[PDB]
């Protein structure tokens, strides 16, 4: 099925062309334009008061990276690398090792956070959630040596907001 | 005394440009479900301090093709005519008070199209001389229909001062007697400062900023206070000729009040019609002005020469 | 003494100029539509006092929003030379951060940075028009703390 | 929703239209932004017979 | 003394839709003729795919058209399964439809209001961005991503739907008529807004199918083509819809028939959200799709084949395909080589803009230089998928 | 909270004027809200740390800090790995 | 909403009702404390002229009744 958008013709008597003629003269569809703009003046706007007021999202946000750690304080990463093989962009780079008390852990883990496409692969990859996308979104650097995360700089990252990271998980696992 | 006086028109007027920014700004904003400036001060209103503030402290970038003796002639010219405009406006008393100042004014207004004349063809770049031509033809082509319509206006007026304009709308608005005449005024005078969808000589999605793309910082502000005190200007003018207030000659602060509200309201309009509508195209604006606008004026004014010989209704010319 | 005077004159420019942030739209790509987001009513650009503006003649900051490529990094480099100063550098997503999804081509820079001087980056692909506006006020904050007065009083 | 009646009156003539029942703007209307955990079903292949990977 | 203004700028212009170098000879005021530069955001798209897996390649197409990003990325889903010969459940294939109406309307929204914004009707755009907020949000409360979702993957969508998103996509949907009223209530009658579309770029029917057009670009010109029917994917052909059919070929032809495709996508959507049937939402076999997490950490199969899955992805069997859908710009295709490995061997993609900007000359002729702005609107032209 | 206001507007902060030792009562931003009042702040739970107050670890930072980009409190980066090649030392005792 | 708009036009409304104001105090104030008197033609013109010659203080404003002589 379809339908016709402009397959009307006028009316050719003598109301309908005065009425034609009355919306040429006096600009009557103009007028109508005018109220549209006028009533959407006395409409409560939608803006919100950023940063004091901030845009909804949802435990699946996708933001800065974290590593994650079991409540033991031990990580959660074993190097498996699968996040690194699975990485659209290939930020991730990893090497690893056997530690001193025999655990097979990494020594390097990097993320090209300009590199990064933020599409959560990784943390699909992952079979035991160590790596994650948090909820941050505002972190910002005014330089581009600041993106490119260590080790360290992403284990604090999951220090810093595994209390909310870990709400997320929760709020989502049962999805996954 | 009046040097005072000359002083107490000019600096509330740009004052007044300074907050029409502001104001227009948030009609925009209201209209388009947002807020506008509400942040640099309360409710926006240290805005237009801030950006006069930093458009005379930007490097003013002069082209290294560009006669900068009218680069500079250009803006002052167009500052000096914006201001001057005011001079003759019957706020009950006018500063200056002639026995031709409509006159006064459309020679006056029509000496501003060498503001864009000249910076046209000073900035060079060999583009934005075409959109100071097409600018040039749209001014000259609606004086016609502003110098007709004034003409036929103030054949119930009797003469050309504008302080009679008050005594001839004593009783009745000049817009119930003229409301077509109105409606061609108004829209002619939209074109002529070139807004609304006759903003063609900077269109922002058709060339840019067109005539004003090499002007920056401080005179690209001073063009700007100049449009925005010919907006103000031509609303106050279409105020005073067709919704004419009540004049107390021992309270005349009413007739002041009045007028502000009319010019506001009529200032108001023409930030609304920027609102709602889409930009004409240069032939389309061209035609309507050629073939729309200029034959109805024609008739109109033989109309009203007409008009006050066949019912005896001649005004007097003192 | 004098130095006084040199601040609050710094403070009063620095803040005119952070108060009417107007940011010249170069959009390349996906990026580009979450800027006019933070444009659309729920972030309000505007109020901010920052305006859509028009050619660079008149932008005080520049936002490369999307991918650079080779064939059009000159471009972008003659626009912000034409720039009147102060100018800032906004480099907006992953491509223009650093090259991004992109970054091992043939055809694409990586990262604008090697083209212009970048004065905020903001990561994400694309970053949310939140994203975007907190890296604008960061850039009002960078601004903010300029001190060029007081170094030409101490020179 | 705040809107004065005057307002509301005002608004609705001005666009033609009753919009106070279509507001663009979202209020309790809306899901609750913490849910009940979900339960979601396994597909046809959850099978503990019958089920050889050659046939599908 | 012919020296038509040879004017070949404009890529910083506020209404090159982004990045087009414009090459312009003009007969005065009139175009002689069009002659468009692109390649400004070719990012060897094509090439980074060959080095890529088949799940490595899918967010490659978010980014291709850049406003419509599901309808991509369905397209390519769909490529791969028929590839694979295998099926995504009914559940998934709902989804898909649903999130595809969305997007359509995502990208009817920013098409219209920034032809409209260009043409000088800039108030239009914000009232719709708030709605293309909204449907921001559901796109990342489906996969945490408000433009790049991700979410359609061949064997179906990533994850379910969260409790509570249905009841809000049906809050959202049964107020956004009253928006497309309001957004025809400033353009449809306006005679300035006529007056800058009517008998502007008009293509004969004929023509625009030899130039490759398609969606609206020939529907238009009363063609009445629309794969969604023709040739439906997933379950189109369970929805009722009715498909707009132009007249004239002119803008302002084709404005009506995106502004009436969007009000039709309203009707999918409620059908959708009425129609949503229980299930899972990726294809039950762990040799194509990854098993839930919870298998994951408790089978050895399960663990097995996410580890090859996430590592080395799954085997394509060879051969080459051509997938069409009708994306919201028109047909979107691609023609996918695979050589038996899990990473495609050639991917050629098929962007209506590409043919659509290859046909801006033809288009402009004998028209002002103010047309061709909207000529271009007309032609909804996204550079990510024209240049790729 | 006002749940009475529009979805976005119902919720809001207003900022400390003092945090971590800088001066917050004019300069404000969004990487001031910590971890357990960001989720109930952009409307990822209904439920603020008040009523669900987060699980304690021992491991989780007890003092939030926001973004230190452009402090000397600025992350840098730099490799985490030891070297890889060892060079042979010459001997301290001379042939000769 | 639509009312904080009002701040702005107000600052407007101050700005262009204070030429109109301070035209016509300064009109009386120069002038006698009457309206400035309006001289269109060459007759007003010579009207105020000889009332300037007979104020006796070279001001035209200055108006002489039956008390001056009759
Ligand atoms: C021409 C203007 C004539 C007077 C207008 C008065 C007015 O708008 O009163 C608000 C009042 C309510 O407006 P509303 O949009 O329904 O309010 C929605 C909520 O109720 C609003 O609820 P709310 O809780 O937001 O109300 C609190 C609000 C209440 O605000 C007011 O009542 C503003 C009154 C302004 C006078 O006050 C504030 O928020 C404080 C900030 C005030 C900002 C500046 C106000 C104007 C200053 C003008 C310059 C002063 C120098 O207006 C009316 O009732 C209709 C007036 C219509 C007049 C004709 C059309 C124009
Ligand atoms: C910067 C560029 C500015 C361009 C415009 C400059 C002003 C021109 C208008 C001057 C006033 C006018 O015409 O008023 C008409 C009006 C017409 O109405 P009116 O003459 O009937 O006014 C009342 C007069 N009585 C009382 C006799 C009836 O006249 C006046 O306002 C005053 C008349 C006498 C003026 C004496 C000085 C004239 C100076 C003219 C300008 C000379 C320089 C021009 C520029 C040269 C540049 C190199
Ligand atoms: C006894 C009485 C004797 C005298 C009778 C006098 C005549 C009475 C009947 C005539 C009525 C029409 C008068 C002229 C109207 C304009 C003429 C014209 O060409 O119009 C059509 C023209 C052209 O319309 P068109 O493009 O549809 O038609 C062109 C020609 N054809 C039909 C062949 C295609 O349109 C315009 O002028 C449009 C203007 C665009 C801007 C719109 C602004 C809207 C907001 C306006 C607000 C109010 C303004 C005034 C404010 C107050 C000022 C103080
Ligand atoms: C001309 C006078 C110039 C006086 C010196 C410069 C201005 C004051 C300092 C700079 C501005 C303040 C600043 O930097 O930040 C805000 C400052 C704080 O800046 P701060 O840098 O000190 O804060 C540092 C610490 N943090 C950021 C962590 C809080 O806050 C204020 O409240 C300053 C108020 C200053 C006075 C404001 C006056 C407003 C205008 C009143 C008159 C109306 C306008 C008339 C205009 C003319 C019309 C014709
Ligand atoms: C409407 C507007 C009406 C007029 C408003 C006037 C407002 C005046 C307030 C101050 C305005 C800005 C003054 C400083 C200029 C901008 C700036 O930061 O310059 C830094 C520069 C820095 O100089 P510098 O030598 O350190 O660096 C220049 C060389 N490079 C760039 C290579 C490093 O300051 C100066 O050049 C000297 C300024 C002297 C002091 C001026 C005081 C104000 C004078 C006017 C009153
Ligand atoms: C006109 C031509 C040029 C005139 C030049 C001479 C005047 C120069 C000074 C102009 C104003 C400077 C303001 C100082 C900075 C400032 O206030 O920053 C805001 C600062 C805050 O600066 P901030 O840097 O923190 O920026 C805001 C950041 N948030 C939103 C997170 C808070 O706040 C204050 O100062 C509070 C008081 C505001 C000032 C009082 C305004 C009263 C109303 C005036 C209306 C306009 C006149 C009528
Ligand atoms: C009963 C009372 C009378 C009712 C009215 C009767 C006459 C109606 C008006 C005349 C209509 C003539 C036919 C017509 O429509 O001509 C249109 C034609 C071309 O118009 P155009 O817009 O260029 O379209 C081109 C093709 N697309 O036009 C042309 O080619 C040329 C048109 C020239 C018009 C000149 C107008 C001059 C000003 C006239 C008004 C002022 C008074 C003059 C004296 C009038 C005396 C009666
Ligand atoms: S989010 Fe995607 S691009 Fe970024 S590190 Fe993870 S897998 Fe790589
Ligand atoms: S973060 Fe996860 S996927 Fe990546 S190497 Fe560690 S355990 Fe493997
Ligand atoms: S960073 Fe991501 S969203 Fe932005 S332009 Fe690049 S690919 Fe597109």
């Amino acid at each position: 099925t379809y339908k016709f958008v402009n397959m009307r013709e006028p009316s050719m008597d003598m109301k309908s062309v005065t009425d034609r003629a009355a919306q040429t003269l006096l600009w009557t569809e103009l007028v109508r334009g005018l109220g549209m703009t006028l009533s959407y003046l006395f409409r409560e706007p939608a803006t919100i008061n950023y940063p004091f007021e901030k845009g909804p999202l949802s435990p699946r946000f996708r933001g800065e990276h974290a590593l994650r750690r079991y409540p033991s304080g031990e990580e959660r990463c074993i190097a498996c690398k699968l996040c690194e093989a699975v990485c659209p962009a290939q930020a991730i780079t990893i090497e690893a090792e056997p530690r001193a008390d025999g655990s097979r852990r990494t020594t390097r883990y990097d993320i090209d956070m300009t590199k990064c496409i933020y599409c959560g692969f990784c943390q699909e990859a992952c079979p035991v959630d160590a790596i994650v996308e948090g909820p941050n979104f505002e972190f910002s650097t005014e330089t581009h040596e600041e993106l490119l995360y260590n080790k360290e700089k992403l284990l604090n990252n999951g220090d810093k907001w595994e209390a909310e990271i870990a709400a997320n998980i929760q709020a989502d696992y049962l999805y996954r | 005394m009046f040097m005072i006086n000359i002083l107490s028109l000019i600096i509330p007027i740009l004052l007044a440009v300074a907050f029409l920014t502001l104001v227009e700004r948030k009609v925009l904003g209201y209209m388009q479900l947002r807020k506008g400036p509400n942040v640099v001060g309360p409710y926006g209103l240290l805005q237009p301090i801030a950006d006069a503030l930093k458009l005379v402290t930007k490097e003013p970038l002069r082209p290294g093709t560009s006669s900068i003796s009218m680069f500079i002639i250009a803006p002052i010219l167009g500052l000096s005519l914006a201001l001057t405009m005011w001079v003759p406006l019957p706020m009950p008393y006018p500063l200056i008070n002639m026995n031709l100042g409509v006159l006064f004014m459309l020679a006056m207004s029509s000496l501003a199209v060498y503001s864009i004349l000249w910076s046209g063809w000073a900035s060079n770049s060999k583009y934005a001389l075409i959109g100071a031509l097409r600018a040039v033809a749209q001014t000259i082509s609606y004086e016609v229909t502003l110098a007709i319509i004034l003409l036929s206006v103030l054949l119930m007026n009797g003469s050309y001062t504008l302080s009679t304009l008050i005594t001839t709308q004593e009783h009745i608005w000049m817009i119930f007697t003229s409301w077509p005449l109105a409606m061609m005024w108004f829209i002619s005078t939209l074109a002529e400062t070139n807004r609304a969808p006759f903003d063609l000589t900077e269109g922002e999605s058709e060339l840019v900023s067109g005539f004003n793309v090499e002007y920056a910082a401080g005179p690209f502000a001073m063009f700007f206070m100049a449009e925005y005190a010919n907006i103000i200007m031509m609303n106050a003018f279409t105020a005073i000729l067709f919704l004419g207030a009540s004049h107390d000659p021992h309270t005349p602060e009413l007739y002041t009040i009045n007028f502000v509200l009319k010019t506001l309201a009529l200032t108001i309009t023409f930030l609304w019609i920027r609102a709602s509508y889409p930009r004409f195209r240069y032939d389309q604006l061209m035609h309507l002005l050629w073939k729309s606008f200029l034959p109805l004026t024609l008739a109109l004014c033989m109309w009203h020469i007409s008009l006050p010989i066949m019912t005896a209704s001649i005004p007097p010319q003192s | 003494r004098g130095e006084y005077v040199v601040a609050k004159l710094d403070d009063l420019v620095n803040w005119a100029r952070r108060s009417s942030l107007w940011p010249m739209t170069f959009g390349l790509a996906c990026c580009a539509v979450e800027m006019m987001h933070m444009a659309a009513p729920r972030y309000d650009m505007d109020r901010f006092g920052v305006v859509f503006r028009a050619s660079p003649r008149q932008s005080d900051v520049m936002i490369v929003a999307g991918t650079l490529t080779n064939k059009m990094a000159p471009a972008l480099r003659k626009v912000y030379d034409q720039m009147p100063e102060p100018r800032y550098v906004v480099s907006m997503g992953s491509c223009a951060n650093g090259g991004g999804y992109y970054h091992y081509s043939y055809s694409v820079v990586r990262g604008c940075d090697r083209i212009v001087p970048v004065d905020i980056y903001v990561p994400g692909c694309p970053p949310t028009a939140e994203a975007l506006l907190y890296g604008i006020l960061q850039l009002q904050r960078k601004i903010k703390r300029e001190k060029r007065l007081r170094i030409w009083y101490r020179r | 929703a705040s809107a004065t009646r005057v307002i509301q009156l005002l608004r609705n003539w001005a666009s033609g239209r009753d919009l106070q029942a279509k507001l663009q703007l979202r209020y309790q209307e809306i899901s609750k932004r913490t849910q009940p955990p979900p339960k979601l079903p396994v597909g046809p292949s959850h099978k503990l017979s019958n089920n050889y990977y050659c046939t599908r | 003394l012919v020296s038509n203004l040879t004017l070949n700028f404009g890529p910083q212009h506020p209404a090159a839709h982004g990045v087009l170098r414009l090459v312009m000879e003009l007969s005065g005021e009139m175009v002689r003729k069009c002659d468009p530069h692109i390649g400004l955001l070719h990012r060897g798209t094509e090439k980074l795919i060959e080095y890529k897996t088949y799940l490595q390649a899918l967010p490659y197409f978010d980014r291709l058209d850049y406003v419509s990003m599901m309808c991509n990325e369905q397209a390519y889903s769909l490529a791969v399964e028929k590839l694979l010969n295998i099926q995504p459940p009914p559940r998934a294939q709902w989804i898909r439809v649903l999130f595809g109406e969305i997007t359509r309307l995502l990208n009817h929204i920013m098409a219209v209001t920034t032809h409209a914004l260009d043409i000088g009707a800039m108030t239009p755009f914000f009232w719709m961005f708030e709605e293309r907020e909204k449907m921001f949000e559901f796109y990342e409360r489906v996969s945490g991503a408000r433009m790049h979702a991700a979410y359609i993957r061949p064997g179906g969508v990533h994850q379910d739907l969260p409790l509570g998103l249905l009841d809000d996509i049906y809050e959202f949907s049964k107020n956004f008529s009253f928006r497309i009223d309001e957004l025809e209530e400033m353009l449809t009658n306006n005679r300035i807004w006529r007056n800058r579309t009517v008998d502007i770029g008009v293509v004969t029917a004929e023509d625009a199918l030899n130039y490759g057009f398609s969606g609206v670009m020939l529907r238009g010109s009363g063609i009445q083509w629309d794969l969604r029917k023709t040739q439906p994917y997933d379950v189109y052909d369970q929805v009722e819809f009715d498909v707009p059919i132009g007249s004239r070929g002119d803008c302002y032809d084709r404005y009506l028939c995106r502004v009436e495709e969007m009000r039709q996508s309203l009707r999918i959507i409620s059908q959708c959200l009425n129609k949503m049937p229980p299930g899972e939402i990726k294809v039950d076999d762990a040799k194509v799709s990854p098993p839930k997490r919870a298998e994951m950490k408790t089978s050895m199969e399960s663990l097995i084949h996410h580890f090859k899955l996430y590592t080395e992805g799954y085997q394509v069997p060879p051969g080459a395909t051509y997938t069409a859908i009708e994306a919201p710009k028109g047909e979107f295709g691609v023609y996918l080589v695979s050589d038996g490995s899990s990473r495609p061997y050639r991917c050629k993609i098929k962007a209506p803009g590409f043919a659509h900007l290859a046909g801006l000359d033809k288009m402009s002729k004998g028209h002002m230089l103010a047309d061709v702005v909207a000529i271009i609107g007309t032609q909804d032209i996204v550079f990510g998928e024209v240049d790729r | 909270e006002d749940n009475k206001q529009f979805f976005g507007r119902h919720r809001w902060v207003i900022y400390t004027t003092e945090m971590n030792g800088r001066d917050t009562f004019w300069d404000v931003d969004g990487s001031m809200v910590p971890p357990e009042w960001h989720r109930w702040l952009h409307c990822m739970t209904d439920d603020p740390p008040t009523t669900k107050p987060p699980t304690a670890r021992k491991y989780i930072w007890t003092n939030h800090k926001f973004n230190v980009s452009g402090t000397p409190q600025q992350y840098v980066p730099y490799s985490t790995t030891r070297k890889k090649i060892q060079e042979w030392v010459p001997p301290s005792t001379p042939y000769k | 909403m639509w009312f904080e708009i009002l701040p702005g036009i107000a600052v407007m409304a101050a700005c262009l009702f204070i030429p109109g104001m301070a035209t016509a105090h300064i009109h009386k104030f120069t002038n006698g404390g009457k309206e400035k008197r309006v001289a269109h033609f060459s007759y007003q013109w010579n009207l105020m002229e000889r009332d300037r010659c007979i104020s006796g203080v070279n001001r035209y404003h200055v108006t002489k009744g039956l008390e001056n002589i009759d």
